Parts: C-alpha cells; sequence; structure tokens
C-alpha cells in the first residue's frame, strides 16, 4: 500500500530491461 | 496530441481522463475554499482583537453588537446569553458555567466538521492517484506483451506504444497525486489553526461569563 | 482472445482472478446494503434533531418526541435519561443524577458507533490485501514463464508473452478490486463520524435539558 | 525442476528467506487457533454475565447474581473491587471521594485486561507488514547473484539463467503466502478485541452506576429519617 | 535536454535551498529560546509563593515566556478581585494557561510543514521528471523505424538523474524535520513545566490563604 | 560471488551506499541491544516494587515498604512526590485541593519518564525513514550505470548491462536490510514503551488512591 509504488516500478524495470534486448 | 493520446486504447484513455478530472477537482476545491478561508479568518482575527478589551460580558455584547448576523462571535455570545436566560432563577452557578461550556465547545467542534467538508475528496484523490496511475502502467505494458504476442516480431518498435502509454499513466498519476496531498496537508494545518483560534474566542466568552457570575454571587453576600 | 488470455495462465492465477472478482462483488454488495440503511437512518435522525431543537424543557422534549415511532435513537436516549430519573427517586443529590445520566448517554452513543462499523472490517481487509493477492498472481505467473524458458532451450520466441500478459492482468484486477474497497471504507468513516457527531448533539441536548430542569426545580423548592 | 527441487536447488540466502517465511506462517496459524478458542469462550461467557447483571438494580443484587460466576470471572472481579473499596473506605463521610476512588480502580483494570488480550498482536502485525519485504529481499538477492553470474564467463542466451530467476521469484511468492493470512487474522483480532473491551467496559459501567446509586440513596435516605 | 526535466530539477534544487534556510534560521530560534527557557525554569525553582515567582521573573525580559504565564495568572488574580470563590479563579487560570502553551506550540511548528512536504514529495516530483523523460525517449523510438536502444540510452540516464536529485533533495529535508520535531517536543515539554509550576503555586497559595481566613 | 568481493568489485558511489547503510544497520542493532537489556531491567525491578507495595493498606505503610528500594527507584520517586505535596500543603483545609495538585504532579512525572524512554527512538525512526531513500538512490545509480554501459558499448547485450543492474540490486538488498529492522524495532519499542508507561501509571494510581483514602478518613474521623 505504499512501497507497492516502488515495488511495481522496480518490477517493471526488471520486466522492461529484458524487453530491451535483443533481438 | 488529440490524435496521439486517443490512439490505441479505451481503458487507458479512461484512466487518463479520470486522473485529469481528479486534478481539476483538487484545484477547483483549492480556489473556492481558499477565498472562503481567507475571508473568514480575517474576520475572526478582527473580532478577537476587538473583544480583547471587554472587561465584562456586557462590554463584549457591545463590541459585538454590529459584528453581523452571520458572524461567529455573535453566535457564541448569543449562546452564552441564551444560557443565562434559560437558567434565570437558578441558585446553582456552578451549574450554569458547565452548561455554557458544553454548548460553546460543541459549536466549535461542529464548525470544525463544517471546515473539513470536501477535505475527504482531496485526501482520497491524493491517496489513490498513484495506484490508479500504477494500474494504468500495468495495463500499458500488458498491452505491450499482447503486442509482441500477436506479431511475434519481438523487439523493439512494437513494444514502444505500450511502454509510451504506461509512462504516460505514471506521469498523469503523479501529476494528479502530488498537488492533492500537498493541498490536503495545508488544509490540515490551517483547519487546525482556525479551529484553535475559534477556540480562543470561545474561551474568552467562557471566562467572562464565569468571572461575572462569581463577582455577582459574591457581590451580594458580604456588602 | 480474452478466453485465450485466460486459457494461457495457470490454475493458481485462476484462483487469484476469480477470487478478486468475488471480492469486488462483495464490496459492492456491502456498499449498496449498508448505504441504503445508513441514508435512511441519517435522514431520520436529521428530522428528529430538527424537531427536538425547539423543546424548552424536558417534559416538552418527551412530548415532542412522542413518536418518532419506536426504534428511533432519540426516543432511546430520552428513555435512558427518564430511567435514570426514576431509579433515583428519593435521592437528594442532584449532582449524582446528572453524572450518571451522562455516563449512560455518552456510552450509548459509542455503542451505536460499534454497531455502525460492524462489517466495515471486511472493506478494510479487502482493500488491504487485494494488491497483495494480485501481486502474488503476477509473481507466480512470471515464475511459470521463466521455468518455461528453462526447460526449452536456445531462446524464447513468442511462447510466454501471454503468460506474462496474464500475470500483469492479475495485478491489474488486484488493483481494480483494491481501490473501490478503500474509497468506500473512507466514505464510511467520514459519514459514521458525522453520524456520531449528530447523535452526540442530540444526546447533548437531552443532557442540557435534564441539568437545567433539575437545577431550576431544586432552586424553586430551595425558597418557597 | 519442480517446486520441491526448486527449493532444494536454490541459494543458501534464498533458502533461509523461504524457510523463515514458512515459519512465520506457522506461527501465524498457531496464534490464530489458540487465541480463537480463548476469545470465543471468554466473549460469550462475558455476554452471559452482562445479561445477568443487567437486572441488578442494587449492587447487593449484583454481588448476589454474581455470587458464583467462577473464580476467574471478570464481573466477579470488578464487583469485588468496588466492594473492597467500600470496605477499605468504611468510616469515610465523603461519598464524592468513594465514587472517585472506585472509578479510578475499575477503569484501571479494564484497560489492563485489554492490554493482556492484545499480547501477541505484535507478531501478527509485524509478520503481515514485513513478510512481503523479507521475501522481496530474497528475490532481489537471488537475481543479484544471477546477474553476477551472467557477467563472469560471460554468458548470454537468457534460457541459461532462468532457473535462478524462478527460484528467486519463489521467495516473493512464499513471502506473500505467509503475509496475507497474518493481515486478515490481525484485522479480526483488532475488531473482536475492540468489541470485547467494549463489553467488559459495559459491565464495569454497570458496577459503577450501581455503587453510585447506592451511595446516593443511602446518604439521602439517612439524611431525612 | 528537453524542458520539463530541467525545470523539475531546478525546482528540486530550490527546494533544497529552502531546506537549508529553514535549517539555519530555525536552528538559531530553537537554540536561543530553549536556552532562555532552561535558565528561567532553574531560576523559578526558588519560588515558594506566587509573589516570589512574579518577583524573580520581573526582569526576565518583556518577550520572556514565563513572564507571560506569570503575568496571566496575576492578571486573573487582579480581575477576580472581590470574588469569594477560590475554586473559580483556579479554573480560569488553568484555562488561560492551557491556551498559552498550545498557542506557543502552534507557533513553533509553523515551518515544519514545508520540510515535511519537501522530503515527502521530492522523490515523487523527481520520478515525474524521469518518467516524462523516458516517455519522451520511447516516443522518439516510436517514430521512423528503430532498434538497438544504445541510441536513446543517454536520454534515459539524464532522466534517472531527476530521481537522483529528488532523493538527494529529500534526505536532508527528512532528517532536519525529525530533528526539529524532537526539539519542539522538548520545548513544549519545558513550557508545559513552567506553566505547571505557576498553576501549583497559585493553587497552593489560594488554598492556604482561603483556609487561613476560614478560622 | 561473495560479499567482500562484491564491495571491492563495485563503484565508488555504491561503495558509499554500502558503507552508509552498513553503518546504519550497526547503530540500529546497538540501540536495540542496550535499550533492550535496560528495558528488561526496568520492567523486572518495577514489577517487583509493585508486588511489594501491593500490601499497603496505608500511605505510611507504602513509604515504609518503599524505604529500602533504591536511590534511583521510580516508586520511591512517586511516593516522595506525594510526600512533598502533602508537606507543601500542610495546614490546608481543602483536601479536594491537595488531591488535585497531587494527581497533577504524579501523572506528569509518568509522561516525562515516557519521553526519557523514547530519548533514543529518534534514531531508529529516522534510520527507517531514510534507508529506503538511500537504497533507492543506490539502485537508480546502478540502472543509470547500466544505460551508460549501453551508451559506450553501443551493444545492447546482457553482459554489458549486467554490472550496473547487479550493483543496483545490491543497493536494494542492503537497503532492505537497513530499512526493515529499523521499522520493526521502532514499533516494538513503541509497544514496550507503552506497556512500561502504563505500568508506572498503575503504581501512580496506587499512590493516588492511598492519599485520597487517607485524607478522607482523617477529615471524616475528626468531627465527630
Ligand atoms: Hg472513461
Ligand atoms: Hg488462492
Ligand atoms: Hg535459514
Ligand atoms: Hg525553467
Ligand atoms: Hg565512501
Amino acid at each position: 500500500p505504499f512501497i507497492d509504488v516502488m515495488l511495481v516500478l522496480l518490477i517493471i524495470f526488471m520486466v522492461a530491461a529484458p524487453l530491451a534486448t535483443v533481438d | 496530441v488529440w490524435g496521439m493520446y486517443q490512439h490505441a486504447d479505451i481503458v487507458v484513455k479512461c484512466v487518463m481522463i479520470g486522473l485529469i478530472l481528479a486534478s481539476v477537482v483538487t484545484w477547483a476545491i483549492f480556489f473556492s475554499k481558499s477565498v472562503e478561508f481567507f475571508n473568514q479568518k480575517r474576520r475572526l482575527k478582527r473580532e478577537q482583537q476587538l473583544l480583547a478589551e471587554a472587561r465584562s460580558l456586557n462590554q463584549a455584547n457591545d463590541i459585538a453588537a454590529d459584528f453581523g448576523s452571520k458572524s461567529l462571535s455573535l453566535h457564541l455570545l448569543n449562546e452564552a446569553q441564551n444560557e443565562l436566560e434559560l437558567s434565570e432563577g437558578s441558585d446553582d452557578n456552578e451549574g450554569i458555567k458547565e452548561r455554557t461550556s458544553f454548548r460553546l465547545e460543541r459549536r466549535v467542534a461542529a464548525v470544525g466538521r463544517q471546515m473539513g467538508r470536501g477535505n475527504g475528496y482531496l485526501a482520497t484523490i491524493g491517496a489513490i492517484s498513484p495506484f490508479v496511475g500504477l494500474f494504468g502502467t500495468v495495463w500499458g505494458i500488458m498491452n505491450s506483451f499482447i503486442g509482441i504476442a500477436q506479431t511475434q516480431t519481438t523487439n523493439l518498435a512494437v513494444v514502444a506504444p505500450g511502454i509510451a502509454e504506461a509512462l504516460l499513466a505514471t506521469a498523469i498519476g503523479l501529476v494528479a497525486a502530488i498537488p492533492a496531498v500537498v493541498i490536503y496537508n495545508v488544509f490540515a494545518r490551517q483547519i487546525g489553526g482556525f479551529k484553535a483560534m475559534l477556540g480562543d474566542v470561545a474561551a474568552q466568552v467562557l471566562l467572562l461569563q464565569s468571572r461575572d457570575l462569581d463577582l455577582e454571587a459574591s457581590a451580594a453576600a458580604h456588602p
């Protein structure tokens, strides 16, 4: 209910950083 | 842009319009309750400065004679006087005082609750705006993965619209969220201080009534 | 395809989604039921306060409040004051009567509050764990995706985009179930606050009438 | 592999986060069950005692209705406390005193009993707040060792590191599975403990009212014989 | 680059400037008044009467706090001249003093709101800066035809600096806010102690005088 | 890899984040241990003294039971405070007065003791408040170093990004280890301080009762 912002943003960068490569 | 932001989705466009509406509500509340608050506070500080010179309760009713029918201090003074008239003939002063305070303080409390009407909106908007924005972004990157599932072209020009609408969702979430919370906090501070000032004028009335009752009851005893 | 998206998930993420949909259903049921109940009771109380504000005494109040029907709250408060006057018949100490009445009336108000907040715990808890249940949906989902990329080798072509899309739909539904619970709970706190305030004002009116009348009666019989 | 192997195959730190979180869940359920049986017995027992003492109208009748409620009964303890304040105060002419001294006593025990009911609530609240975050530490340590792994040799081809990311996300999953029940159990314990404190407060208020009424009626009744 | 990101960062830096201005000025205020109050309390520890207290504090200075409390009690004694009810005076005096302390409390915490909000919303305004930036970058890769993110990487880093500045502006605001909360706590405590002494002395003297004129 | 390596292997900024957060964890646990043994002592001894004073049918019996307690004991300070208010008020005909002044003093002392117990809570509260921001700054530094890596190498591979993301996740891991214990320890100290202030309040209530009872029995006893 608070960190959930920070949690989901960090998760979304762990999802998007693999979206970065390659192809 | 009107064509750019309207491009490719329903739900995300709806969170966008919702959050911008929320920002509109916060700022409309801001201006209207701002003019109201400044007016009433100015008036109250004037009235307290005037009533500070009253050596009794009658002098207070004279200083407040012209204060106006919607003024608060005339409402408090009228409450005290009305409690004196309803108690006419009572031998127990220790009582009268009690009944007066209970009335006055509650009036203040009521005005307090009348000050915070609408502050619930600011509190809720600042509370859920980052979460509604977060739903916007999660919906966005979800639509991105749907996009790479259809075409199967992997990267990187296909993921782009989804990531765009996601970061727009977070951006709008913060722009609606921050001003709501800041304005709410200043409203907590100001409502606290104003409730306090009203308490100070009420306390002046209570003091004058008590002191005069004591001087009257003691004045016809010995002399 | 929505049906295909769903068919891409897992059995656990399925429990997460049906669970969140049920939780949203119950929150809306609570909202409608306790909402109609609360509006009815509030309008009734406002009517009664508007009537009782004109009573110059306690006999005049008991008369204005004749009915008011039965289950009304103001009739219950007036009846509590009356019951304390009747139990104290023959007591010479009026300070006592007064004291005892407040102790009851005040406390009665509190009980009303506890009966108003019965069931709001549900909203608070649903809004509390809904993002956590959604988040569990997504992490379990994405875990299944990475295991999938583990048993098949080289790279992952398209295989789990949809699994991941369904996890993210789990968080999306989690927030969609969570938010209305929290908003509804806050409006219920505000409205219950105002309700306790109004009822508190009626109780205070009864208390004032009792004190003033006992004082004037004792003073009128303290000189002929 | 499957879930069991995925546990046995993970790192040592992540193993500890997972085992810890299951332990917290175990404590969550033990607390839940024992406090459940306790609170239900005591709450409906107290509901009875309140229903019976509502007829007292006296405080001699209250001691008589409560004459056998049990040596652990709460209403018997409150009634005995008021009575003990009447006995220690034998010979006081100031009733305004006795009442005060009585109230101060009674309202002091209720709170204490309340504070004894909430003993252990710290664990439920703390587990429900922390468990997702300790899990989050588990996975972040996991994927951190993984990315240290992919720049060593240094590898590519994501399918080679995927077991590490799985076995890390398992920690957040377990964190949430331990976390959620703690939160629900804590919420019902707050509300129910609230209702119990209220009920006990209602019995205590009955005792105080009866005592006040007796002191007033005795003092007024022996003022005009 | 861009526009918004730089205005967001300069906004954060201005917020940092305000953080340090509050830090210094409030530092001077709290230290001075805390010292003055400590001395005044040690001196009033010699009071065996209310008159001896009004006397020890006569010259404390006109802006002294203890002279304001003592002067309020004395003024309530002068306005009540001719009253037979000592239980009355006591009440009114307490009520008066109970406002004083609160008002002074409310006046010491006038500025902590700024520090609190700056430390609370600084990381989020910074985050808005970077999210606007990276949104502009991916909007950039959505035109023409692209791949290989190495082209937009600098823009994204430049965005992440906005959050870095947000957090760096937030930290001193938060630490300073906590220290000022503690100091105001101790101050409200001291002021409350001096008020409590005035109330005791007044109550005790009214009791001993009233009991002396009953015999 | 291992820990010491992970340190010597990293940047200067993440080096400062690691040293800062590691220090913050050290102070957090030191506070915990010293204030824990202290709090255990204070509760143990105070509970002992309360058991002894429970036999007091009179305030004089309390002062006699409390004669040898300790020079720094809290119960002796309360009983001594009551004694001091009885002595300053000697000769007063208003007992209702004495009682007031006595309660006023005693129930202030308890509060003050509370603020001395929370004399250390500021550090824990602040450490738990700023640890996630310092950690988050570390991680953002990491991901930024990653995008610089993709800016130099012009590569987009996984192994040029890996060091920056690994550093970021390191900042996050240590950030959580510094942040969580500060918060739980702070709340556990609030809970324990509450219980302690409450217990001391109970002893104060015993003193107040004994005083009020004795003053009533004396004033009533000489009339006759
Ligand atoms: Hg819409
Ligand atoms: Hg489930
Ligand atoms: Hg372990
Ligand atoms: Hg600018
Ligand atoms: Hg360093």
